[PDB]
RNA sequence: CAUCCGGUCGAUCCUGCCGGAGCGCGACGCUCUCCCCAAGGACGAAGCCAUGCAUGCCCGCUCACCGGACGCGGCGGAC
RNA sequence: GUCGCGGCGCGCCGAGGGCCCGACGCCUGGCGGAGAAUCAGGGUUCGACUCCGGAGAGCGGGCCUGCGAGACGGCCCGCACAUCCAAGGACGGCAGCAGGCGCGGAACUUGCCCAAUGCGCGGCGCGCGAGGCAGCGACGGGGAGCGCGCGAGCGAGGCGGGCCCACAGCCCCCGCCGCGGAGCCGAGGGCAAGCUGGUGCCAGCAGCCGCGGUAAUUCCAGCUCGGCGAGCGUCGCGCGGCGCUGCUGCAGUUGAAACGCCCGUAGUUGGCCCCCCGCCGCCACGAGGAAACGGGAGCGCUCCAGGCAGGCCCGUUGGAC
């Protein structure tokens, strides 16, 4: 019977763009969500990069 | 000599009791509303 | 009168109770330490062992078995209660052995037996005597 | 550690010290029959609550009438009892509290108020209706048979406006 | 939320122990419709370790490549 | 010498200090506290683990950097293990999160993310196996249900849409079709609950008394019946039972128990009396000092186990004590 919730009315879009949790922006019709990358591969890449010396842009 | 020497009727297919709370209700009418005692052999002779 | 009752005599009362509370057989058996070392079960609920031989005013011979505890290497006898369970136990089969109702003491008319058999090859004896499970793997 | 470790918890019922006692069995069965009780844990909960009330009343009664703690705690206890309807309005002495029984607790159950309003054919019928969600306590539908109704809502327990 | 019961005798009253009856902590056996909360290799082995991860960030220093690299430096890593 | 006092170290001098109000020595399957279990009152047992404090990172030692470490996801050595080698050399410390071996009666995914609470760096952010979410999960706790009625209704279950979510679930809301399922113990007494067939002191039951040597009211089966209930039973431990450890509150002629008798030190206990002063104990009040847990005021998470919320015109809304 009863449903309650919270609102949030911003003066202008730029203020909203600046002040707004990112995932809320994706949920609303604001921005497209790029395909996320697994943090595991990022960690592996970071470790491998930390291993090499000097110029390590190779990997 | 052989253990288990001392260690056939087909089971009597009769309806299950009314489970849930109805079982309590079944007892309530069993003895108070319905005539009782219990345990005599002759009583079973009446039942048979 | 007999006991001390002065207002400055708590030390004597504490000492007297400390000394005299060792006279109880139960308190001794529980807090002295001899039983724990002498008990082949070392305070455990039940033990896992290996059977090695089958043997058995009332004049009924009771069926039991000789066992050696894996973790202790001392020998004891445990009695298999439920009928027809002698055949369910075979020489050199892993078993789990617990105790009777009376801790330590013998129970019933059985002389020199203070344990029970409750599992063989990992199957509860009760679950097998009622045909719930089967010991086809052994 | 996890935040889940700080969530409190306790039991809510007790078991008789002597289980096999014929009079107690018969009385409990009779109470189940007059209130259509499922199992015997509900009677244990009722006895738990009654014991708490009685212990509080005793402790307050040992103290002097003009004790500030006595006034505060007795006033709170009386207010709660009256708002629940378990104790009559005309009584406002802590002494009357010791004479309360679990039956007064049962009379304020949802099934009880449903039946004494003649809204249901029986306790069992009331329970089955409660399960199907045809009842609107106050303005909110409730499907808990053991829900207790306060005085201010007893006149407001109705049939669900959505039920067929 | 102040409770007891059976067992020494041909029968009886005592002392005295044995056993039963409840709660909690764990282990074992059987069984299991729905929802909510929720502990989880401590129990005389502080025994032994493949595999993967658990501490980075940036304000200064750009003739590096087309400013992002990298490195010097600073903070932190003793929480 | 140390940040610094000090036998902390050295030189000299003197002799001293502790002890039945229990030193010293030995043992401990000995981290401590706030607390937990039990239940008339007085108490007994436990206290790995949530918060505070202490100690350690295979054993024993040493050191640099730094405000701060005698640090080990820092280095050096010895010892015990271990690894790679193109045999000359090199390298390691999961009592961090998952995972594996062994051990035992005994204990889970080699998952996703920093969005929340905080930490480090830094301006419009990054990272965090801290921490959160999900997976397994009958340690366990709370709430419903296997029908009511002479016919209707309603669950669980599936299909789709919402809502929620870092993404997904899950609860809950909405439309369509609609799986109704109870076991574990026992029937001589304690202890609520009785009919035939077998066997014959055999097989077996039995916590205790006991049954079974031809009606076996106790074994093995059927019927019946009782208890609790999505739980039931078995094993070990603690509390209670226990006024069988007795301060409250045991007994001591004969049941177990007054030293053979006297003296006597520590120790314990000590008649009556002073009207107001000081000191000790004692009682009451007060300050000061952590929360959680516990008690407890108020608030209808649909109730509840819980949580500190929440409504509109809120004590300054509240979270007192
Ligand atoms: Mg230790
Ligand atoms: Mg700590
Ligand atoms: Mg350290
Ligand atoms: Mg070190
Ligand atoms: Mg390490
Ligand atoms: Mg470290
Ligand atoms: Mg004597």
């Amino acid at each position: 019977g009863h449903t309650v919730g919270f609102c949030n009315a911003y003066q202008n879009m730029d203020a909203l763009m600046k002040y707004e949790p990112g995932f809320r922006k994706i949920r609303c019709g604001l921005i497209e969500a790029p395909k996320p990358v697994s943090r595991k591969q990022l960690k592996n890449l970071k470790n491998r990069r930390l291993k090499k010396r000097g110029t390590e842009k190779a990997t | 000599t052989s253990a288990g020497k001392v260690r056939k009727k087909e089971k009597k297919e009769k309806p299950r009791p009314p489970r849930g709370r109805a079982y309590k209700r079944l007892l309530y009418n069993k003895n108070f509303v319905d005539d009782t005692r219990l345990g005599p052999n002759n009583l079973l002779i009446r039942q048979k | 009168m007999s006991k001390t009752s002065g207002l400055y005599t708590a030390r004597k009362l504490r000492t007297v109770r400390r000394v005299n509370r060792w006279a109880d057989k139960k308190y001794r058996k529980a807090h002295l330490g001899t039983w724990l070392k002498a008990n082949p079960l070392e305070g455990a609920c039940m033990a896992r062992g290996i059977v090695t031989q089958k043997i058995g005013p009332n004049s009924a011979v009771r069926k039991a078995v000789r066992v050696q505890l894996t973790k202790n290497s001392k020998k004891i006898t445990a009695f298999v209660p439920r009928d027809g369970s002698i055949t369910y136990i075979d020489n050199n089969d892993e078993v789990l052995v617990a105790g009777f109702g009376r801790a330590g003491r013998a129970v019933g008319d059985i002389p020199g037996c203070r344990f029970k058999v409750i599992k063989v090859a990992g199957i509860g004896l009760l679950a097998l005597f009622l045909r719930k499970r089967e010991k086809r793997a052994r | 550690p996890r935040i889940s470790r700080h969530r409190n918890s306790s039991k809510t019922y007790s078991t008789p010290k002597k289980p096999f006692t014929k009079p107690r069995l018969d009385a409990e069965l009779k109470l189940c029959g007059e209130y259509g009780l499922k199992c015997k844990r509900e009677i244990y909960r009722a006895r738990y609550m009654l014991a708490k009330i009685r212990r509080t009343a005793r402790n307050l009664l040992t103290l002097d009438e003009n004790d500030i703690k006595r006034r505060f705690e007795g006033a709170a206890l009386l207010r709660r009892l009256h708002m629940l309807g378990i104790l009559d309005e005309e009584k406002d002495q802590l002494d009357y509290v010791l004479g309360l029984r679990i039956e007064d607790i049962f009379k304020r159950r949802l099934q009880s108020v449903i039946v004494e309003s003649k809204l249901a054919k029986s306790v069992h019928h009331a329970r089955n209706m409660i399960k199907a969600r045809h009842i609107s306590v106050g303005g909110q539908i409730v499907n808990i048979p053991s829900y207790m109704v306060r005085i201010s809502n007893t006149s407001r327990v109705a049939i669900a406006d959505t039920s067929s």
